[PDB]
RNA sequence: UGUACAACGGGGUAUUGUAAGCAGUAGAGUAGCCGUUACGAUCUGCUGAGAUUAAGCCUUUGUUGUCUGAUUUGU
RNA sequence: GCGUUGGAUUGUUCACCCACUAAUAGGGAACGUGAGCUGGUAGACCGUCGUGAGACAGGUUAGUUUUACCCUACUGAUGAAUGUUACCGCAAUAGUAAUUGAACUUAGUACGAGAGGAACAGUUCAUUCGGAUAAUUGGUUUUUGCGGCUGUCUGAUCAGGCAUUGCCGCGAAGCUACCAUCCGCUGGAUUAUGGCUGAACGCCUCUAAGUCAGAAUCCAUGCUAGAACGCGGUGAUUU
RNA sequence: GUGAACAGCCUCUAGUUGAUAGAAUAAUGUAGAUAAGGGAAGUCGGCAAAAUAGAUCCGUAACUUCGGGAUAAGGAUUGGC
């Protein structure tokens, strides 16, 4: 019958189904569309995240009851060494899909991306592309012949990247591996990019810049078998319910003969592949300069890296990208940047966002200083001192 | 209608079901009843609302020619844990209450205690009514 | 009210991209190439300061061969 | 844990006892809470309220019997000394350090004998009608 | 009013809340105040007259330096005092 | 942004840090965490409490008036805003900062004085009291001696 | 058989709230001795001291030790 | 396509009452005998009747069914064999999600004797829903981390044990909350309807052949999974 | 020993250390516990849980078979030396 009371569903039918994604890295499954009129340039960048921090933002928005206010605001940081480049691969359109029929590699290579192709290292003789460094001899014949075959046919053009996990604290050891899109013109020109590119880096600046909006696809922290009431968010029998009281009671008088795929049952809750676009970068900072976390207004120097550093992760030794608000993923993790897919007729993707504070205080607690120097100078001389 | 501005969130401290106070000399010491302006609709919930927001109330206690009589009028304080858009957290000693006309026009004429920066923004006869703002 | 998808808030979108926002998204582009090319110059002025044939033929013909064999072919019977 | 949050809620909150020093201080102010008209609603109709304690007794021998005790001889040697405004901990940490000194001097100068004989003129008066 | 119909509508147009601002130089319109140091905040410390304090501040620290403000046992010689010191610590333990 | 100080701990509150209470006075009590938070709503002593910075004023420890201390004084009568006052301004902070410390290591040094003669004391007492220790430990070092 | 890995330790960060021991005359009074000694909750000082700090925190020029066991796979 | 509430009333409700709201639309899959969970036989009393045992025109009160470990479905999780192993990818098929209200300005303008009083274009924020997240705030404590308390025991001090985690306070990390924060789009074809050309029918006609626009609709872009018998490109191939 | 107490908690004598074990710490359960602001909006129904609780002092209404109601109610306190 009617169900005397209508009420919204519990639960999103389209992230179906609900299980573990098959790759710790997420996969792009959409670049955007190429204008063949502009420059060469990359679609997307990797990155590490890095715990989460909080700035104070002026903001110049007209219509707002914040404008030339003061604005507290939470943001994400993304270590983000620079990606080494290694290969390129060509798609040719046919009536099926696209069709990848030719890869190129690098002369050279790195044990990174060698571990990665690899899965017990230590044992290994690590005979990894030997024979196609020395198909790399005199001429290239091999290479030419197959870049050639790129120029002609295939259509759109990815690179093969990785990056550089020496740098991170992470203990690791081994990189990730990832096809970013080329969005210029002039295929030629693209294979010509790559070809100069090869074994050769792209800092972060050189993909993004601030003021601009991007999405983050990554995977986002596995909790477990979990039930219905936390994976759907149901409501909870009263108290000792027959059979408990976490859970759905049943689906009603009427009688069917089937379970639906629609009644919000039990399992796995995290470790699931998302897309959440529209993100402004508020800061590409820099680690040859010191003094990220300082600001216009502030003049402290001190970078970004907390008091003792981030919580499951170490320092900032290397450039960053600072986002706003709350990424998929946690820390620890390999996400993936690209840049919007569309013109976003939107006035938050034009203020030019100026800080003015950074929090640099520890998150192993409840942090009152942001330096060393300031617990120094507050707390004073103490015994151990003199 | 009748405030100056947006639909600005801030978080909900008073269900329905909840008497608070009133300072003003009025007549009145109390309010409870039912209704809040811009709820929404959803099963099992709650109407329950702050950000100066206007609501509907009887005198539970106070002079008997106000008793008996629905009235609207606006949150000043609510003593949960709000938060300022600009830096910390706010909370009052208390909540209170006090008394309007659907248009923000007050019938009384001065208000005791401080009073909400953002209800005093939003309603104007409220800030000009009131003598201690925070 | 006006849903995402209705056509004259889509149609106001369409003007208003050509417009004010196109400018900002291209001038972000020959800024990032600027910044690419000297990431480049930077790393060479680094640096001085110091058929297929092989075996795809016999690999592809085998391959034709078990497919005719097995008579797992798509295009072939 | 229990006691704490079903003690200590901002509903049972009680009355800061910097304003019990600022009321203590003068003469009008203490002699406006003896008088303190019949209110229906108060604990004791009015009367019968200590100030150090800032408390409705219901009668004059339950005054007396709070009186001769150590909830309110707590009280009143906490109030003995400057009541610590932000003005103390601000001052502790290099802020308005002179406004806090005049504060200082003024209480031991000014205020502090005066609100001393106030709370002389209470006790006896209490004693005497008690 | 008709300089926000020139650059751009009531919503979209950003007001210089300077411009307006009275000064002595001209070319510093575009400055920006600090407002925080290490700990500390600049409003507190910004007095006009802040530079002849610090210079009787220097004064003063300058006679304490000169003054003894920045600066064995008899019966036991230095090495008497270690021995009893490193057998007392071996007592404790 | 300012940094204010807390009711209880003195200690600095960071914008998005802590917590404020709003008294009926329309006074404001901002407090860096949660601890002294419920300390003020359990009604403590913070002058009782050894890990406030006023009980260490009142007590007697890292001192209180000195004329580092006088720079500080808020203000509410303001300035034309020179940069040429500003910049001033800047480098007194960090100098003011050094010469603070300094008389501060100075202040600790004077009351900590006097302690090496009461070690020294303790250690003479414990050495004349207990002999037939001594005689372990030098028979013990005679016998690692002549085992080496 | 390496800027390798681990167990310990060091440093930083954070939580708590000022350790054990010794001394004082600071201590409501009480007894003894011609003001003085004994008892004495507690207070004051050495002492933001002492303790804990990854088990899913950061870091490491230290000490000590460890690094070829088993099975299986062919166009 | 998307939503269609919160409550009062059991001397009763086959319903009504006042509020909020954009709105508070109707129904089915049970009631075409009988099927989740919850309100609405044995004892006893009053009333009507009966010679009586007892029955009832009634009314009141109290009053023990207890799966799934099987197959299927559903939800998540592995996995043999298609030379071995590893890496990067394609996308058939299936699913799909965003919603509503207010505010500035347009403008006290159009319109109007007056009283009153809109909208497109440009902007800002919130309601319902969804998906993430843990910088901050709050909650949580076997960190049994620190300290304290009662009673008892270890001769006292120290350091500890027991009190079904003994109790009190703070309590990081982790988990977590519209109790915290962030994010949530754009192309083609169409309905009603309005039209162009134009016969049928020497007038005329949006229609019969053709054809332009046009709805929160449809199909796609975008998002989710990835055929375990769908596929490609690529690296190594055994003293 | 605490304490009004053969209550509850710890201990001496005497006795026992028996009840299939090991590794992890998902959901759902069984037995408990805490929770901001609001406080019965929940629900047939405040079911359940919470709150109160010992001892000293003050004080204690209607009604009453004058015997009670009554620990009515409602208030001030509790350590150590
Ligand atoms: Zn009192
Ligand atoms: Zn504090």
């Amino acid at each position: 019958s009617h169900r005397k009371y209508e009420a919204p569903r519990h639960g999103h039918l389209g992230f179906l189904p609900r299980k573990r994604a098959a790759s710790i890295r997420a996969r792009v499954k959409a670049f955007p569309k190429d204008d063949r009129s502009k420059p060469v340039a990359l679609t997307s960048f990797l990155g590490y995240k890095a715990g989460m921090t909080t700035i104070v933002r002026d903001l110049d928005r007209p219509g707002s009851k914040f404008h030339k206010r003061e604005v507290v605001e939470a943001v994400t940081v993304v270590d983000t060494p620079p990606v080494v480049v290694v290969g390129v691969v060509g798609y040719v359109e046919t009536p099926r899909g696209l069709r990848s029929l030719t890869t190129v590699w690098a002369e050279h290579l790195s044990d990174e991306v060698k571990r990665r192709f690899y899965k017990n290292w230590y044992k290994s003789k690590k005979k990894a592309f030997t024979k196609y460094s020395a198909k790399y001899a005199q001429d290239g014949a091999g290479i030419e012949r197959e870049l050639a075959r790129i120029k002609k046919y295939a259509s759109v053009v990815r690179v093969l990247v990785h990056t550089q996990i020496r740098k991170t604290p992470l203990a690791q050891k081994k990189a990730h591996l990832a096809e970013i899109q080329l969005n210029g013109g002039s295929i030629s020109e693209k294979v010509d990019w790559a070809r100069e590119h090869f074994e050769k880096t792209v800092a972060v600046d050189s993909v993004f810049e601030q003021n601009e909006m991007i999405d983050a696809i990554a995977v986002t922290k596995g909790h477990g078998f979990e039930g219905v009431t936390h994976r759907w968010g149901t409501k909870k029998l009263p108290r000792k319910t027959h059979r408990g009281l976490r859970k759905v009671a049943c689906i009603g008088a009427w009688h069917p003969a089937h379970v639906m795929w629609s009644v919000a049952r039990a399992g796995q809750r995290g470790y699931h592949s998302r897309t959440s676009i529209n993100h402004k970068i508020y800061r590409v900072g820099k680690g040859d300069d010191e003094a990220n976390g300082a600001t216009s207004f502030d003049r402290t120097k001190k970078t970004i890296t907390p008091m003792g550093g981030f919580v499951h992760y170490g320092e900032i030794k290397n450039d960053f990208i600072m986002v706003k608000g709350c990424i998929p993923g946690n820390r620890k993790r390999i996400v993936t940047l690209r840049k919007s897919l569309y013109t976003n007729t939107s006035r938050k993707a034009l203020e030019e966002v100026s800080l003015k504070w950074i929090d640099t205080a520890s998150k192993f607690g409840k942090g009152r200083f942001q330096t060393p120097a300031e617990k120094h100078a507050f707390m004073g001389t103490l015994k151990k001192d003199l | 209608n009748g405030a100056q501005g947006t639909k600005f969130r801030i978080s909900l401290g008073l269900p329905v079901g909840a008497i608070m106070n009133c300072a003003d000399n009025s007549g009145a010491r109390n309010l409870y009843i039912i209704a809040v302006k811009g709820s929404g609709s959803r099963l099992n919930r709650l109407p329950a609302a702050s950000l100066g927001d206007m609501v509907m109330a009887t005198v539970k206690k106070g002079k008997p020619e106000l008793r008996k009589k629905v009235m609207p009028a606006i949150v000043v304080r609510q003593a949960k844990s709000w938060r300022r858009r600009d830096g910390v957290f706010l909370y009052f000693e208390d909540n209170a209450g006090v008394i309007a006309n659907p248009k923000g026009e007050m019938k009384g004429s001065a208000i005791t205690g401080p009073v909400g920066k953002e209800c005093a923004d939003l309603w104007p006869r409220v800030a000009s009514n009131s003598g201690v703002v925070v | 009210a006006k849903s995402l998808r209705a056509s004259s808030h889509l149609n106001a979108k369409s003007v208003k991209r050509r417009g004010v926002f196109q400018k900002a998204v291209d001038a972000r582009e020959q800024r990032i190439s600027d910044k690419l090319k000297e990431d480049l110059l930077k790393q060479k002025l680094e640096d001085l300061k110091k058929w297929r044939d092989g075996r795809h033929h016999t690999y592809k013909k085998a391959k034709l061969m078990k497919q005719s064999k097995k008579k797992t072919s798509f295009t072939r019977f | 844990g229990r006691y704490s949050v079903k003690r200590y809620k901002t509903k049972r909150r009680t009355r800061d006892l910097d304003l019990i020093y600022n009321d203590l201080s003068t003469k009008e102010s203490v002699q406006k809470l003896l008088n303190q008209p019949l209110d229906e609603t108060k604990p004791g109709l009015g009367q019968h309220y200590c100030i150090h304690c800032a408390k409705y007794m219901e009668t004059a021998i339950a005054l007396k019997t709070h009186l001769k005790g150590k909830v309110h001889k707590r009280r009143v040697k906490e109030l003995r000394g400057v009541p610590y405004t932000q003005e103390v901990s601000d001052a502790a940490a290099g802020y308005n350090l002179n406004k806090f000194l005049n504060r200082v001097q003024e209480i031991t100068q000014s205020v502090g004998p005066e609100k001393e004989s106030n709370e002389a003129l209470l006790k006896e008066h209490l004693d005497s009608t008690l | 009013r008709d300089i926000e119909a020139e650059n751009g509508g009531a919503g979209v147009f950003n007001v210089n809340l300077k411009d307006k601002y009275l000064l002595e130089d001209d070319e510093w319109k575009n400055d920006i105040m600090p407002e925080i140091l290490d700990g500390k905040n600049v409003y507190d410390f910004l007095d006009p007259e802040i530079a002849a304090k610090l210079q009787a501040l220097e004064e003063e620290e300058e006679k304490l330096e000169n003054e003894g403000f920045y600066n064995i046992y008899d019966g036991f010689e230095a090495s008497e005092v270690d021995d009893i010191k490193e057998k007392a610590a071996w007592i404790r333990n | 942004m300012r940094i204010y100080q807390c009711h209880f701990c003195s200690s600095p509150c960071y914008p998005g840090h802590g917590i404020m209470f709003v008294r009926n006075d329309a006074k404001e009590f901002r407090f860096c965490r949660s601890k002294c938070h419920k300390a003020f709503k359990q009604r403590r002593n913070p002058r009782k409490l050894k890990w406030t910075k006023a009980f260490r004023k009142a007590a007697g420890k890292e001192l209180a008036v000195d004329s580092t201390l006088t720079f500080a004084q808020r203000r509410n009568v303001p300035v034309r805003y020179n940069r040429e006052l500003v910049a001033t301004t800047l480098k007194a902070m960090a100098r003011i900062e050094e010469i603070r410390q300094k008389r501060e290591r100075a202040f600790y040094k004077n009351r900590m004085r006097g302690n090496k003669e009461k070690d020294f004391l303790r250690d003479k007492k414990l050495v004349e009291s207990n002999p037939e220790l001594l005689r372990i430990r030098e028979v013990e070092i005679a016998r690692k001696l002549a085992k080496e």
